[PDB]
């Protein structure tokens, strides 16, 4: 993994040494160059991962998200120079370090070998994020948004930390490539219940999982774009990362303590999908839309079957770049109006034609339009729930009725309909908003012709 | 031996390589220390006083080098007491008898 | 990367953390006899050292 | 000592006074000499985890000598028998 | 605070429960009366009745914690023919809860003491169970 | 003061805490005690002013009350053992009296009243010695003597000194009491461990210390001692906000930064034994820390707070104060996490 | 133990209340603190020359110099408090307070 | 009814409540030598008499 870590350090001294008026050029550029070579990623094995060292190894698990990870600095660095341009200098390359750091620690937390390194990476990506959000963020809620963020991670990353020390002391090792061998299945006790919600917590809040995830929608509406891309895109698939690995050590135990889980995940859905249809942000629907995903994602975890495994992985790619693409959408609207209430501008596809056709894009990826591989990740969960009990397809397809009627909503209300009449300084698309749209439904619409490269280790 | 920072018997055992990953980031460390000496000066980051950036990394490494020394010498120490001890107490350490798979009965937990 | 040069690093790195993860293993025993019978280097708390005794006769006998 | 720099120097800067079997002017022996010899040279390089099981006899003697609380308690149970004889003409005292 | 911990948990759960009301009711009045005696000391009372008025009013307080969570606890084993489970101490830590927020008056406490020291309760329990050590002895 | 004056008193302070970590006598470890409290009321009073003087003097009550307290427990000792030497004590009273004042000289709760009142009323270079110098002579001595402390007592002390310095310092906002209820917080992770492996003890109070002169280095620097007048640091000084906002999560515990590391052992060795409720309690209270370091960031550097007209006239003039090691000690502060192997140095 | 011994330490605790279980005055704070000394002084010397520790008979000497000096800076204390308030009240110190 | 009221008081609202409580009890003091002192008597006293830290 040196080939990628090295020259993501590298991009720090390249910022701090350009020329002050090619800072994004040049940090644009290289971190484009870095993403194409993250493809030779992709020399994975019928059987064994690659495994590079005694600290880093990529399977198929991780290599799909790492090279989500590596395409999206660039489409950060494009959404953020536009609000960052009054900025001095030094605060500008300030912000690219900590877009920068915040690759750094993601690369290493998706390839860690060792749980504990893996925890170590996993939670320094707290510190640029948290700044990231308090600030560059705009309002006086960022810094509320900034403690909701750090402690609702904390308060179940503590403990996760006394349970992975606790299995080292009781195993002898933390790597990955060890448990897979050494595991011991884990018997009914209040001890290993504990042990259990320890392991799992952390995870869920990061999800986050329907409860714990009032942090999430204070997180975006506070964010700026490039925040609310990666909080969106990669950071809560930490979490869902994180269950992937770690449920290999908790079973048989998860066949019982999983059923709060997923109670609180298929109603939340259905309750967070319900909240989009009445919310009056923007930005606050499509976070609340990341919650009712992500609870589809939670549910295929903890059922552990082929299919449930294929389905979320290809869910937490496919999200990553609709999510991510949506807050852009909304975010080149705020540029023009200052605001982030839906209903203020309407009617915008009359003023707005070629973005309207990304609206339209993102909103059926959003629904998941078959054969796009958003349906397909949701499919495959939907397939592997069934199994697990007839009932759940009640709830799944609910979910979906819902799931379109405030995807269009959306669309509707701030595309179509009058124009508002006293809103006068609605330009015309910039080239760079136009090539920020396309870097995310492109490569989403590609994945469709190979989704096997973001279908996880159990294809 | 007795507060002795590294008894001679220490010398027993290979010295660090001066290529050393680790002693590269304590040189990193004092390389940092220099620039924010010059920061917190406000003196031009990193160009002013290259003799005192020099000695930054210099004295960085030279401390660096010696506490990996000690630190190599006591993680020997410890294995060389641990299998020592495994000898001296045979009884308390047998090699356990192990069984193939193929004896070994666990129970099957189906996911369905 | 071949697939024999991947399997073959792989095994290298298995026989290494598995050696590491019995010696933390047995680490945490002989700690745990060392410091239950204080038999060894380990926990080794000091006593008075007998050389502070002095032997020579003294202005009484009884002693 | 947390940094044992006298034993580093060879340099006696208050070992002399730790112990009542050290060293006296004019060889003046302490009262429990013996006992504290005895117990010093038992628990000697074993650690105090050992010694505490292991020189428990002598241990037990040299608290005796400092305290003399069972020969303190020998005597009061002897003078207490005495008074009761005293008390009931079965006793008189010699000359 | 040995002594009385050591009557207590000798009882088996679900009998005896005049004495498991008991030994809780002596707890909760220690920890009354050693709050009472900081309060006293670290905010001094405008006179010497307001200081003995607030020693009984802590005390009792703390007291009737004692007594309500010992006699719920052991009640609920008892009725339930269930000794070794947890959910009994959950039950008698709520009812805890619920004279907390009766003394203090406070429906908002009430309910937020008897889900703290109800899930309090049932963790002791599951300790007493399973042996997991608060102040654990050194062994490595 | 007189500048040698000056120098000869603190070498006397540093003199007397050597006695006691060379000393192998009971005596000698008393007399270092007395020489360090002698020689370090001066510097406390050396600003001439009533909440200097109320300073030392709280201050000498509580180190002599202590000191006697430690007396005491050396006597106990030599009836019960015939013996000075520093090791276990052979009385379990002696010991309780010996914990008791090395807490009491430790600030630890209950016994840390003094330690928010003392810092306030002293200056920013006086302050530094008290929470980092001052630990170390009675931390020595726990080291010596811990394999004959009572385990309820000391973890007792531990827990609730995490407890009030976390709650302590959610009240304050100068900077002075934050630093002395951070301090007490700290002084409960040292504790917890020492029964289980003194050398996380030292590892703690190490990285403590370095993190701990830092934010001191960095409040002289500026003359700042509330929340307000450290928020005008973005309009003087950037760099030192930036260095602050490091330092302040590294005291947080949070990783990558060296403050981690301490924590993350402590938690470690606790488990080896089987202590797992304790670790997982203080893990989460040591949060209420992490707030109020926090709030300190947000009116420091991660927002621009109101600033005065006069402000500018600072602008023309260089920062002339010494900060001696300053650019060390932040390094160290923050970016030790990768050489955590290194402690086995301390064995 | 011995019947003297539980008198001196009777004599200890008595004047370690006194210390703890402060009045009005510095200066009866500070006469409370010598009183701990000098039953101190008294148990040491006991101890050590009923037992012929010969060259322990030092030590009670040292525990009063040092000790003597210890109260000589709490005095000088005491007096510039006394010059700052016109009391040696402790009632006063307590503007750290806030 | 559940997301902006219910779920934040029943964990962060609730949780910040009852720190920002015990803070006022722990820094709410007179500053006085004679009751922080009187303090140390009675924990000296509960140590021995409730807790046995003395055997
Ligand atoms: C062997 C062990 C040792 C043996 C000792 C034997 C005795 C020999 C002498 C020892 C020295 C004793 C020193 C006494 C002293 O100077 O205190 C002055 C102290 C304060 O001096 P002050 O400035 O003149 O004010 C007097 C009052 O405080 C009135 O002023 P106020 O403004 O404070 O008025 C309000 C009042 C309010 O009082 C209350 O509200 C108390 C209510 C508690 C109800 C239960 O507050 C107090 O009285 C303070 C105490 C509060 C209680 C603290 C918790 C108990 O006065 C007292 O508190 C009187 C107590 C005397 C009893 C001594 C018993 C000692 C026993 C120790 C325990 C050993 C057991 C083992
Ligand atoms: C492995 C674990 C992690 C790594 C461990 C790292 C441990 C720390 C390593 C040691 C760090 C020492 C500081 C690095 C030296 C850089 C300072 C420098 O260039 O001063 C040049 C120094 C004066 O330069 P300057 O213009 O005053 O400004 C330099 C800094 O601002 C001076 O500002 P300052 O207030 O910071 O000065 C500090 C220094 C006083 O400044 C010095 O003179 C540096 C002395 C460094 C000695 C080298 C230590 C390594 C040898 C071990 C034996 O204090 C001392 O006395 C040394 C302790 O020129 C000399 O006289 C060289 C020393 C002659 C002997
Ligand atoms: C092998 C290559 C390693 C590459 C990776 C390095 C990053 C990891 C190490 C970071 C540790 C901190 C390094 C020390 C900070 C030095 C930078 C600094 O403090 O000065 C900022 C300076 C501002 O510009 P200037 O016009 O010179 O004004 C000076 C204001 N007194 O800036 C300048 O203009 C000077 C040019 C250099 C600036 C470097 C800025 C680095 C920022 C790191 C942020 C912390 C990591 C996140
Ligand atoms: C070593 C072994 C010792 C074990 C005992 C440890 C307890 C030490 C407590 C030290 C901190 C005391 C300061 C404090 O907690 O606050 C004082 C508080 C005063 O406030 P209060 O009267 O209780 O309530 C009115 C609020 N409106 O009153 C109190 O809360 C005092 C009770 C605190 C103890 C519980
Ligand atoms: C908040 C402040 C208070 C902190 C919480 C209070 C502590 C709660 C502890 C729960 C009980 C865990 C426990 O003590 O297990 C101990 C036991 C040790 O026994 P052992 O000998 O090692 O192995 C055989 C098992 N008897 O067995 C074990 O060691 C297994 C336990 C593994 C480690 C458990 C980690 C902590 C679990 C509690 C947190 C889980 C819930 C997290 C929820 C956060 C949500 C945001
Ligand atoms: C490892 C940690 C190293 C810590 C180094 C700290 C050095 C002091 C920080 C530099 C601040 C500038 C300075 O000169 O120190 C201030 C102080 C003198 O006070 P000041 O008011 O500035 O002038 C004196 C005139 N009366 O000077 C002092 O009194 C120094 C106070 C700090 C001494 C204690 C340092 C912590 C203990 C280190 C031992 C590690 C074991
Ligand atoms: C013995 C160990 C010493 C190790 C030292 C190794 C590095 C030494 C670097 C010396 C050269 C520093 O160069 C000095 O700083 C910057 C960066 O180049 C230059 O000016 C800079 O302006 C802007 C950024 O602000 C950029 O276009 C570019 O970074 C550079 O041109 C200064 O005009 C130059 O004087
Ligand atoms: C979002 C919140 C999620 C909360 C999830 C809650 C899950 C609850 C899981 C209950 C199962 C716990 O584990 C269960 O505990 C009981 C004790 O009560 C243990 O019982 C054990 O001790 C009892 C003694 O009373 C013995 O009779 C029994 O033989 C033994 O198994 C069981 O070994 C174990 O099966
Ligand atoms: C800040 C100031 C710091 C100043 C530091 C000065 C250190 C001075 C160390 C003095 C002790 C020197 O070393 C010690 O001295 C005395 C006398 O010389 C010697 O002692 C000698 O006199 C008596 C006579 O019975 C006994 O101690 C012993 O029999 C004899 O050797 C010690 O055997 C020696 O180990
Ligand atoms: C929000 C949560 C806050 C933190 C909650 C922490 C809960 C921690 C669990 C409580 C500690 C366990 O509780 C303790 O366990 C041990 C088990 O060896 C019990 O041990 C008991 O076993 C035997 C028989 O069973 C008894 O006769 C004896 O009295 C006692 O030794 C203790 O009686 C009990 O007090
Ligand atoms: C479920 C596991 C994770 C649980 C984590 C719970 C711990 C606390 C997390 C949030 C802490 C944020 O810290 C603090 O929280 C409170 C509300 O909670 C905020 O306060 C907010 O609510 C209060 C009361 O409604 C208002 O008075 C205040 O105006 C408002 O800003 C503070 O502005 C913030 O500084
Ligand atoms: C799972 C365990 C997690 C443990 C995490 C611990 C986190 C502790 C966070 C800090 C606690 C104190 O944080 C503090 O909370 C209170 C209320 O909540 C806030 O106080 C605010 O809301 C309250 C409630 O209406 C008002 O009375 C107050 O006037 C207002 O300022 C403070 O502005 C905030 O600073
Ligand atoms: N007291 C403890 N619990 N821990 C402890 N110090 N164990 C001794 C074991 C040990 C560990 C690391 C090294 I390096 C060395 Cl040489 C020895």
């Amino acid at each position: 993994m040196l080939k990628y870590i090295i020259p993501t350090i590298m991009l720090m001294p390249l910022t701090w040494l350009s020329k002050n008026n090619m800072i994004w050029v040049n940090s644009t550029a290289h971190s484009l160059l870095i993403s194409f070579t993250s493809l030779l990623l992709m020399n994975q094995f019928g059987d064994n991962s690659l495994n590079f060292s005694l600290l880093f190894f990529s399977d198929s698990l991780s290599t799909p998200l790492l090279i989500l990870t590596m395409w999206l600095l660039p489409l950060m660095l494009m959404a953020s120079q536009h609000h960052l341009s009054k900025e001095n200098l030094t605060r500008k390359k300030l912000f690219i370090t900590m877009l920068i750091s915040l690759q750094l620690f993601l690369i290493m937390t998706f390839t860690a070998m060792e749980l504990i390194l893996f925890y170590i990476l996993f939670e320094a990506t707290l510190v640029p994020t948290l700044i990231i959000i308090t600030r560059w963020g705009n309002q006086t809620e960022r810094l509320n948004a900034g403690l909701y963020f750090l402690f609702y991670t904390l308060a179940g990353s503590l403990p996760l930390l006394v349970a992975l020390i606790y299995i080292q002391n009781t195993v002898g090792s933390l790597n990955f490539l060890m448990l897979q061998y050494w595991v011991q299945p884990v018997h009914n006790s209040w001890s290993n219940v504990f042990m259990w919600l320890a392991c799992m917590m952390a995870f869920m809040v990061k999800m986050p999982l329907y409860g714990l995830h009032l942090w999430l929608p204070k997180a975006h509406v506070e964010a700026p774009i490039a925040g609310s891309m990666v909080l969106a895109a990669v950071l809560l698939k930490l979490g869902g990362y994180g269950m992937l690995r770690i449920t290999l050590i908790l079973n048989p135990m998860t066949d019982f303590m999983a059923y709060p889980f997923i109670m609180l995940s298929l109603w939340g859905m259905i309750m967070t999908s319900s909240i989009c249809l009445r919310q009056t942000d923007l930005k606050s629907l499509i976070a609340y839309s990341s919650v009712s995903h992500m609870a589809l994602v939670i549910v295929a975890i903890l059922i552990q079957t082929p299919w449930s495994y294929m389905g979320a992985t290809a869910l937490m790619i496919a999200h990553g770049l609709t999510s991510s693409m949506l807050f852009c959408l909304a975010n080149s609207n705020y540029e023009r109006i200052h605001s982030r209430t839906m209903i203020l501008a309407r009617g915008l596809q009359t003023l707005l034609p070629l973005m309207a056709t990304w609206w339209l894009l993102a909103s059926l990826t959003n629904l998941a339009l078959p054969p796009t591989i958003n349906l397909i990740g949701e499919l495959f969960v939907v397939m592997s729930t069934f199994s697990w009990s007839n009932i759940t397809i009640i709830l799944m397809g609910v979910n979906m009725v819902i799931t379109a009627l405030y995807s269009l909503y959306m669309l509707i209300m701030t595309q179509r309909g009058k124009y508002t009449y006293h809103i006068n300084n609605i330009s015309p698309s910039f080239t760079r908003e136009n090539a920020l749209m396309s870097l995310h439904i492109l490569p989403l619409l590609l994945l469709t012709l190979n989704p096997k490269i973001i279908l996880g280790p159990l294809y | 031996a007795t507060f002795q920072f590294l008894p001679d018997e220490a010398r027993s055992l290979p010295p660090p390589k001066l290529t050393d990953p680790r002693l590269a980031f304590v040189g990193f460390l004092g390389y940092c220390s220099g620039l924010i000496d010059n920061a917190i000066r406000r003196r031009p980051v990193l160009l002013a006083g290259l003799h005192r950036q020099l000695l930054y990394i210099t004295s960085f490494v030279f401390v660096g080098y010696y506490l990996l020394k000690r630190q190599d010498y006591m993680y020997a120490v410890r294995d060389h007491d641990m299998f020592s001890y495994i000898k001296s107490h045979p009884e308390d350490f047998p090699e356990k008898d192990k069984k193939t798979y193929g004896e070994v009965f666990e129970e099957f937990h189906p996911v369905r | 990367d071949g697939p024999e040069k991947n399997y073959e690093r792989t095994m290298a790195i298995l026989q290494i953390e598995a050696e590491k993860a019995e010696l933390r293993l047995k680490e945490l025993e002989v700690r745990r006899l060392m410091r239950a019978r204080g038999d060894g280097p380990w926990f080794h708390y000091p006593t008075i050292d007998k050389e502070l005794i002095d032997h020579s006769p003294k202005a009484t006998p009884d002693n | 000592p947390f940094f044992d720099v006298q034993k580093r120097l060879g340099v006696d800067l208050d070992r002399w006074m730790t112990i009542q079997s050290a060293e006296q002017p004019h060889k003046i022996p302490s009262r429990c000499h013996a006992f504290e010899k005895e117990w010093i040279e038992c628990a000697h390089g074993i650690g105090s985890i050992r010694a505490e099981k292991e020189c428990k006899i002598e241990f037990e003697d040299f608290r005796e000598c400092l305290l003399r609380q069972k020969t303190m308690k020998r005597l009061h149970a002897i003078r207490r028998q005495r008074e009761k004889l005293i008390k009931e003409g079965k006793y008189t005292p010699p000359p | 605070a040995k002594t009385v911990l050591r009557q207590y948990w000798d009882i088996p759960e679900g009998t005896e429960c005049h004495r498991k009301t008991y030994a809780t009711t002596s707890i909760g009045g220690a920890a009354g009366l050693v709050v009472s005696a900081y309060s006293v000391a670290l905010k001094t009372p405008t006179s010497f009745l307001e200081g003995v008025a607030r020693t009984g009013r802590y005390t009792f307080t703390a007291a009737a914690i004692g007594a309500i969570f010992g006699l719920t606890s052991c009640i609920s084993a008892q009725v339930r023919e269930k000794p070794d489970d947890p959910l009994n101490y959950l039950i008698g830590g709520c009812a805890g809860g619920l004279i907390l927020g009766a003394r203090t008056r406070s429906y908002g406490i009430g309910a937020a003491a008897c889900a703290y020291m109800g899930l309090t309760a049932a963790l002791v329990k599951m300790g007493q169970l399973e042996g997991w050590q608060v102040f654990a002895e050194p062994k490595v | 003061m007189n500048p040698i004056i000056f120098i000869i008193i603190l070498l006397t302070i540093m003199l007397g805490t050597i006695i006691v970590m060379i000393s192998s006598h009971w005596l000698l470890v008393w007399i270092g005690f007395e020489m360090n409290m002698l020689a370090i009321i001066p510097i406390m009073m050396k600003n001439h002013n009533p909440r200097a003087t109320e300073a030392s003097t709280k201050y000498f009550l509580t180190q002599s009350t202590a000191s006697m307290l430690l007396m005491m427990a050396v006597i106990i000792n030599l009836m019960f053992s015939g013996q000075w030497t520093v090791m276990k004590l052979f009385n379990p009273m002696a010991s309780m009296l010996m914990t008791m004042a090395l807490a009491m000289k430790l600030g630890m709760a209950p016994f840390h009243f003094w330690v928010p009142e003392v810092t306030q009323g002293i200056p920013l270079s006086s302050g530094l010695i008290l929470l980092t110098w001052q630990k170390l002579a009675p931390m020595s001595v726990l080291y010596q003597i811990f394999p004959s402390i009572n385990l309820n007592l000391i973890l007792t002390l531990s827990v609730l000194s995490i407890l009030i310095g976390g709650w302590g310092g959610l009240n304050q906002t100068q900077l002075r009491k934050i630093m002395a209820y951070s301090s007490i917080a700290h002084m409960g992770w040292m504790t917890a461990v020492l029964p289980y492996n003194p050398t996380m003890t030292l590892l703690n109070l190490i990285i403590y210390i370095i993190m701990t002169s830092t934010m001191f280095t960095m409040f002289m620097a500026n003359s700042t001692t509330t929340t307000l007048s450290l928020s005008h640091t973005w309009n003087k000084t950037p760099i030192m906000t930036v260095l602050i906002l490091a330092t302040l999560l590294s005291m947080g515990g949070l990783p990558p930064l060296s403050g981690f590391m301490p924590k993350w052992m402590i938690i470690q060795e606790m488990t080896k034994n089987n202590s797992i409720i304790l670790p997982t309690f203080m893990a989460i209270t040591a949060l209420l820390n992490l707030y109020f370091y926090m709030r300190l960031t947000y009116s420091t550097t991660l927002t621009m707070f109101p600033s005065t007209n006069n402000m500018k006239m600072k602008w023309q003039f260089p920062l002339m104060k010494k900060m001696t090691f300053l650019p060390t000690m932040v390094v160290l502060s923050t970016m030790m996490l990768p050489l955590t192997p290194m402690l086995s140095v301390l064995e | 133990m011995s019947m003297v011994y539980m008198n001196i330490m009777m004599a200890f605790t008595v004047s370690l209340v006194g210390l703890l279980m402060y009045r009005s005055h510095l200066m009866s704070s500070l006469l409370c603190l010598e009183g701990m000394m000098l039953s101190l002084f008294v148990m040491a010397a006991l101890t050590i020359l009923n037992s012929h520790f010969t060259l322990a008979s030092m030590m009670p000497i040292i525990l009063l110099v040092f000790a003597a000096c210890e109260a000589a800076l709490g005095l000088s204390l005491l007096v510039m408090v006394s010059n700052t308030y016109g009391t040696d009240y402790v009632q006063n110190l307590n503007l750290l307070q806030c | 009814l559940l997301d902006l009221i219910w779920l934040e008081a029943i964990l962060p609202k609730t949780i910040s409540l009852a720190q920002m409580k015990a803070s006022t009890l722990v820094t709410n003091q007179k500053g006085l030598i004679k009751l922080y002192f009187l303090s140390f008597l009675i924990t000296i006293l509960i140590s021995m008499i409730l807790f046995n830290f003395h055997e």
